[PDB]
Order: structure tokens, then sequence, then C-alpha cells
């Protein structure tokens, strides 16, 4: 492939800095672009860059291009959980609509939450009509922390970020359930979990 | 003595294309680009001029992008255009250097044997002779800063130099001379007379049937025509009743001494 | 559009027994796409030159072909057919 | 932005006919269309410099017409298994005149699956569980979860409503969702979605929380020949009241 990017993907907490790389070999070269894409959602464009410049600014954005070597790079200042997509490096041949493109697999990148004061605990909530038919819910933990989603017996979601904008409040949270006999102590006994955690009795 | 570079590009349908250039340094083909081949074929061993190694290296690499370019940008403006295969786009282009004063140049591109555009100071610009729909063309081709950059560095700061490069390394062969044999026959009937010269270079030569030390028109030349030696030939011819005429031949091989025949 | 003006020539005069080149100049014809063969009484010749394909001014196109033939007492032509040319074309050599 | 594509989502029976359709509010004469496999690369599959031009980028069995600027329909005559993908359209600003070649602009997308039979389309099943007694004494906060279940394909929209009024902040909802069967390629999924509030509004139980699931599935005109009730487009929902 004529592009290629680096890193494949990458996590990191919210606040902190990261950089995007970009290598081509298409020829000629017009101009390179930046797509942020996502989950599943169109790509929208970034950054804009024609050989002549190596600087563009949006946003919390900027993007470097240096035609020399033939790479980009993207740095990202002061990261937010509204970062977390694929950034996918696009360049194109011609300096007219005679141009072919060329688009890079892309780069993951995670953004996770800093959780300054954590709090674990595992709770259980009852259902609204039916009787009792509970699910468990293991929220309030630091993002260093990892609690994985392929089970058929018991069913436990991935690691999910919400955010109370009125309260400046972020918080991590991951459900299990179960069909089957089902205690709470177990569902969650089968990831990391900080040995401070709150439970029902 | 400029220099000719000739690029022939021919479409057959969306699916095939072959395209092929030669340089022509005034009357002598220098160079030789093949569809297959990578590189660029030299056909005398001064070819390559004062160019390094290096310096040629960067240049044929320029060629090998814009073949490919090239080739891609007529199949699209095919289908933006709705141009018809198949298509025969010629090229020519190139300069002459002059001692005196600065070098000329020029960049020419006809479609389907007819004139169609050319490059003249920092633009692309259609011939009286393409319709009013290659306009489109050239908007496009025109709004590609780049291309026309690099274009204009050719034709103004690269050529004339390659140019330079070649007139003195190439300065012995382009002053050679070669005598053409000559001799006279009867020919088909209207009874018509020829006079037949071959064997010489450079090209310029004079050929013309007269009775007297005074000569006449109405002396028919033929077409100059090569050999694989770079040499040339040629028949002039005259048509008449009236036996008695001479043919004469002036060239810069038979220095000072022009060559005469009789009958 | 154009059409081919053939002519059929020799190096140096023919002096039968002695070796010679025989020459046949194919131009100004359109488009480029053309096939040329050498013929002797009628039958191709398998081993031939030709130049590399060029055009002149007028963009016409103009090529080459050439052998090395000894003439004898062995009729000797070049074959053509192009784009515009309805059946092949023959041009016979003068001597 | 200014660009739109209908249906986001669409599963189709194989050999049935398929239009995707795409307009542009923008002028733009270029446009796109792309065709984007999970976890893979932006694939061109179609491109248009204006009217009346219509030009394949992959060979596909697609089919795209340009009649009119702002329209750029995509068809398929029929439709089969291996066009199950992604399909975005795309328009750049690019041509005419500018310091650069206009950026582009890309429409919401459409996910379409095209199945051999419809036989295992699955509504999902909802259900909302109200927060721990335990987790607002402590947190001082309250998370309500909507659980939604048994349903496929796993085209699906889910939704928060709190007082009539859709909500945002305090909302996350799983990634992608989950297998019940992850040993089978046509399995049912189930997702999950959680809404935290302040324990005094919860306390409020004059309150109302309610998550809905789109379902997007079969039409009234497509063929339902079995038992249970033809899994058609629909909404789901699940509601609770704040309480004391
Ligand atoms: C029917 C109408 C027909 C009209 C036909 C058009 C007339 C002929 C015009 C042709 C222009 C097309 C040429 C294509 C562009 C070629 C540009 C070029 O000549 O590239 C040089 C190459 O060597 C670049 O190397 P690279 O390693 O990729 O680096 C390039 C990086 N920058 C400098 C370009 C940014
Ligand atoms: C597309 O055209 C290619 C070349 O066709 C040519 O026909 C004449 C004009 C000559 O140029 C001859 O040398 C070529 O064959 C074909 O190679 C190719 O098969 C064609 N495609 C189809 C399927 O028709
Ligand atoms: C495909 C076009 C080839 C034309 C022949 C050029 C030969 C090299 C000449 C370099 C002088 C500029
Ligand atoms: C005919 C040669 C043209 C080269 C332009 C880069």
């Amino acid at each position: 492939n004529q592009v290629e990017q680096s890193p494949q993907s990458l996590i990191i907490l919210e606040g902190k800095n990261c950089t995007l790389q970009c290598n081509y070999t298409v020829s000629p070269f017009s101009n390179l672009r930046w797509y942020k894409q996502d989950t599943g959602r169109g790509p929208v464009s970034l950054t804009i860059m024609t050989f002549s410049e190596n600087t563009k600014s949006n946003g919390r954005y900027t993007a470097t291009l240096d035609a020399d070597t033939k790479q980009s790079s993207l740095h990202i200042t002061a990261s937010q959980l509204s970062d977390s997509a694929s950034y996918i490096c696009v360049v194109s041949d011609r300096g007219s609509t005679l141009g072919r493109l060329y688009f890079g697999r892309g780069t993951q990148l995670t953004v996770w939450p800093d959780i300054q004061n954590p709090d674990p605990a595992v709770y259980q909530l009852r259902d609204s009509k039916s009787s009792d038919k509970s699910v468990c819910l293991f929220t309030d933990f630091d993002s260093q922390t990892n609690v994985s989603q392929k089970d058929s017996d018991v069913y436990i979601t991935d690691k999910c970020v919400l955010d109370m904008r009125s309260m400046d409040f972020k918080s991590n949270s991951a459900v299990a359930w179960s069909n089957k006999d089902f205690a709470c102590a177990n569902a969650f006994n089968n990831s990391i979990i900080p040995e401070d955690t709150f439970f029902p009795s | 003595f400029p220099l000719r570079c000739l690029q022939i590009s021919s479409f057959a349908n969306s699916s095939w294309t072959r395209t092929d250039g030669l340089a022509w340094l005034g009357e002598l083909q220098t160079h030789s680009w093949s569809q297959d081949s990578d590189t660029v074929r030299s056909l005398k061993p001064w070819s390559q001029g004062t160019f390094s190694d290096q310096q040629w290296e960067t240049l044929q690499h320029i060629f090998r992008v814009y073949r490919s370019s090239f080739t891609r940008d007529v199949k699209e403006f095919a289908k933006m255009l709705r141009l018809s295969y198949p298509l025969e786009l010629q090229v020519s282009a190139g300069c002459e250097v002059h001692p005196g004063q600065a070098s000329n140049n020029f960049f020419h591109v006809a479609f389907q044997g007819k004139d169609i555009l050319s490059f003249q100071g920092t633009s692309w610009e259609p011939t009286q002779e393409a319709p009013l729909w290659v306009n489109l063309a050239i908007q496009v081709l025109n709004q590609d800063k780049w291309t026309r950059e690099t274009v204009q560095w050719l034709l103004q700061g690269t050529c004339p130099q390659f140019v330079s490069g070649l007139l003195e390394s190439g300065k012995s062969e382009l002053k050679k001379q070669v005598k053409p044999k000559a001799w006279l026959s009867r020919g088909p009937s209207p009874l018509l007379l020829v006079c037949h010269v071959s064997g010489f270079y450079p090209k310029p030569v004079w050929v013309k049937w007269m009775r007297g030390e005074q000569e006449q028109q109405g002396t028919q030349p033929g077409d100059i025509l090569p050999n694989a030696d770079e040499t040339w030939y040629l028949r002039a011819t005259l048509d008449v009743v009236a036996a008695g005429l001479s043919c004469r031949v002036k060239h810069s091989s038979l220095e000072g001494q022009d060559i005469v025949l009789y009958w | 559009q154009r059409t081919p003006k053939i002519q059929v020539y020799s190096r140096h005069p023919a002096e039968n027994g002695k070796s010679n080149f025989l020459n046949c100049y194919v131009s100004g014809f359109h488009p480029s796409d053309i096939e040329v063969d050498l013929l002797k009484n009628g039958e191709r010749i398998e081993k031939v030159e030709h130049s590399d394909l060029s055009f002149s001014k007028d963009w016409s196109f103009y090529l080459l072909y050439y052998t090395e033939f000894t003439p004898t007492e062995d009729e000797y032509a070049c074959r053509v057919n192009h784009v515009t040319l309805s059946q092949p074309k023959i041009v016979k050599w003068d001597r | 932005a200014d660009i739109y594509q209908t249906p986001r989502y669409l599963v189709i029976g194989t050999g049935k006919k398929i239009t995707l359709e795409c307009s542009q509010t923008m002028g733009h004469d270029k446009m796109y269309w792309y065709q984007q496999d999970p976890g893979m690369e932006l694939h061109l599959i179609h491109y248009s410099y204006g009217v009346n031009s219509t030009e394949k980028g992959l060979s596909s069995e697609s089919t795209v017409s340009r009649i009119r600027t702002e329209h750029f329909p995509l068809t398929l005559e029929s439709a089969r298994p291996s066009h199950t993908s992604q399909y975005l359209c795309a328009s750049s600003e690019e041509g005419a005149l500018k310091e650069s070649v206009g950026t582009q602009y890309f429409g919401p997308g459409t996910r379409l699956l095209v199945l051999e039979d419809l036989k295992n389309v699955f509504p999902p099943e909802v259900a909302v569980f109200e927060p721990s007694e335990a987790e607002i004494s402590h947190t001082q906060k309250a998370t309500l979860v909507c659980l939604a279940t048994g349903f496929y394909p796993d085209h699906v929209e889910l939704s928060w409503w709190v007082n009539g009024k859709e909500v945002h902040s305090g909302v996350c909802t799983d990634p992608q969702p989950l297998k019940e069967q992850p040993a089978l390629n046509d399995s049912r999924y189930a997702l999950s979605s959680r809404l935290r509030v302040s324990a005094t509004f919860w306390q409020n139980p004059r309150n109302h929380f309610r998550c809905q699931v789109q379902f997007y599935g079969l039409s009234e005109n497509d063929e339902w020949t079995q038992d249970r009730a033809k899994p058609v487009t629909q909404i789901v929902s699940a509601e609770a009241w704040g309480r004391a």
C-alpha cells in the first residue's frame, strides 16, 4: 500500500497529548488530508495540506507536513473522550479534480478518563417491572482497571465511560447479567478488581 | 541544431495503451524510450551529454512518473469529456540553444492528428484548431501549479543545459561529412529523366537539371529519404521531348567542387 | 484520416550478386498503427530491421524498414496495410 | 453536515433490488461512493465529475446514475451477501477555483445486511433496571440501566428520555452489541446502556425515565411465512418512575 500509518492503535488518559504518524510513497504528491471517523459514523475532514504548507491548525488539532521525507504527523493537544475514533491519512496525487485518492488503514485512538477520586463498587439493580430479573453494575473504577466482554453463560459488558457535564463528573461502568442461581460476587470474580470495592448484601 | 523530444501515445480501448518517445538533435535521433523498458535508451555515446549519472538519473525518474501520470490523465479526460477511443495523442517539445542570444522553447501537443494546445509563458493555451469544449481540459491542466512550474524549468532551465552538453559532446559527429554517389537514369515514361544522389550527410543539398551554365526551373525534386546510415537519398527529374543536358549537385562534402553529369 | 506514402528503394545502385540494402519508407500516414511486410516474390522476409516510429511537423508518421538483400534478375516488394487501406497494399522495387 | 443518506439501516433478502439514496444541498460537482468493510479501509466504488458523469472506481455489481446535481443514487440490480458492508457517499468542493482542492464531505453512511433468508430477524426485548439503594446512599448518585436483548440483526438505536426530553449527559452505551450465542454466525445480540442522575432527581416520583430502542427490520411489504410476529422496523420501550 502507498500509505502507511503508525501506530496501529493507542490508549491515552484525557488531558494528555499524542501524535499520529503517516508515511506515503504516493507519486506525484499533491496534498495530504486528515480524517477523523467516529464509531459507526461518517469520516470527517480535519485538515487539508498542500505541499506548500507545513502546518494546518484546527482546534486542538495541528497537522504538520514534510514533503521531503514524505511523512505527516497529527498532534492532539489536551485529549478528551470525544477524540476516541479512527484517524485516517489521505493523500492526493493531483492538484486537480483529476486526482486519485489513497486512504490509510487508519490509526485507532481511544481516550480513557482520568479518575482522580476512584471509588470501586459492585451494585445490584432490580427490574422496574418483572421479578426480579436483576443485573449487576460495576462502576466508579480507575481506568487502570480493565474488564473485557465473549462468554455465553453469564454476560459481561465492555467497560464504558459516561460523563455528567452538569457536575463535571465522569465515571466508568460495566454491566453483567445472567439468566441462571446468579450472584454478584461471582459475575465479577473475573477481571482485575481494585481490592477495595463496596458490595451489596 | 534544435532538440526535438517526440512522444506518441495511442489508446486502443480504455484497457490497452502504449507510449514511446524519442529525442532528435537536429537531424539525428539521439534517444529512444520504449513503453516496455523502464530506462531510456541512448543511441549515441555522446547522448547523455555533459550530464552526470546523477543529473541523468533524476531526469529519467521525472519522465518515468510523467509517462504514467500522463497516460491516466488522458484516460480520465476521456471519461470527463466523453471522448471516444481509439485515441492518438502526440507531443513535440524542446528547445534550440543560440550561441549569441537566449534559447527559445516550445511545448506542443496534438489530439487525433491536430494541434490542440501548447505551453507558452507560465501556462497552457489552446490552438486555434481546438474546439470550444477543450477549454475544459485546459481549465483543469492550468489549475495544477506544480506541473506548470516544472514544465517551465525544463524548457528554460533544463533542455538548454542538456543541449549545450550535447553540442559539445557531439561536436565532432555533427561536423562529419559524407560525399554522395551520383548517377543518371532513364525512368518511367510521361521521356522523363532521372538524377539520383545517395549516401550523404548532413541533409541540406542542392540538385537541379540544367542544359547550360544557366540552369532552369521545371526540375521536379523528389523527397529526401534516409538510409540506416543516417545518410540520405534523392531523385531529381525532368520531363521533355531535346536530348543534350546535364545534372549538377551542390553539397558540403564535395567541398568547393560540385558534381556534374551528362545526357 | 491520413494514408501512407510508400516508397521502396536501395542504399546503393543494384549490381546483381553484390550484397545491398533494401529500404521501404512509409510516411504521411495516420494514425500510427501500421503493418509493414517486406516481400520476396510475394514471400515475407523474417529478418528485417526498422527505425523508431516518428512524426513530421505536420504530425504525420514516418518509418523505415530495411534488410540486407543480394539482388538477382528475384522480385522484391513492400506490403503495407493501414486503417485507411481496404486491402493490404504492395509497392514493387524498381532497379 | 449538508449531505444526506437513507436508509441508515437495511436488511434485505438475496436477489432483491436495492437503491441507496444520496443527496447534497451544496453545489458540489464531484461526488464519490465508498464501500467500507468493518475494520477495513475506504474502498472507492463510484465517482462523478458532474451531471451525466458516472464512472466505476474495485469492480462491483453496483450502478450509479446521475441525472441531477444534488442526487447520486446507487443501485444494485440483484442483491448478494458479498455486498454486505457500509456504504458511504461523499462530495468534494474540488474543481473550479481555489488555493486548494476542496475538502471532502461524507454522509452518515448506510450499513446494509444481505441474507439468504430473513427467517432469523428478531426485534429486541427491552428492560429498565432501577438504581441500587446502596449506590444512592454511598455515591449520592443513581444509575439506571437499560438492557436490550434477543435482536437481529444488530441494526439498532438506543436512546434515553427523561420527562419527554431526550438526554445525553449521564448516558453511556455499549460500543458494539455482543452476541448472545457467539458460536453461530447468525446470532441474536444484546445491548446495554447506562444513565446516571443525581440521587435527588431520581427520588422525585414524578420524574419519568424511558429508554427506547429503534429496531430496523422487515417492512410491511416483506414476505413472512413463520408463526411468530413479523419482525418489522419498530420501537420497543421500557420505563421507570423515581421514588423514595
Ligand atoms: C484530450 C485532451 C488531452 C490533453 C492532454 C494534456 C496535455 C499534456 C499534459 C500533461 C500534464 C500531465 C502530467 C502529470 C503530472 C506530472 C508531474 C510530474 O512531472 O511529477 C514529477 C515526479 O518526479 C514527482 O516525483 P515524486 O517523488 O512523486 O515527488 C513529487 C513531490 N512534489 C514535488 C510533486 C510535491
Ligand atoms: C482492447 O484493445 C487492445 C488492442 O486492440 C488492438 O486492435 C488494433 C487496433 C491493433 O492496435 C492491435 O494491435 C490491438 O489488438 C486489445 O489487446 C484488447 O484485447 C482489446 N480488448 C478487447 C476485449 O476487445
Ligand atoms: C515518453 C517521452 C520520451 C521522450 C524522449 C525524451 C528523451 C530524453 C530527452 C531528455 C532531454 C530533456
Ligand atoms: C516529451 C517530453 C515531455 C516531458 C514532460 C515532463
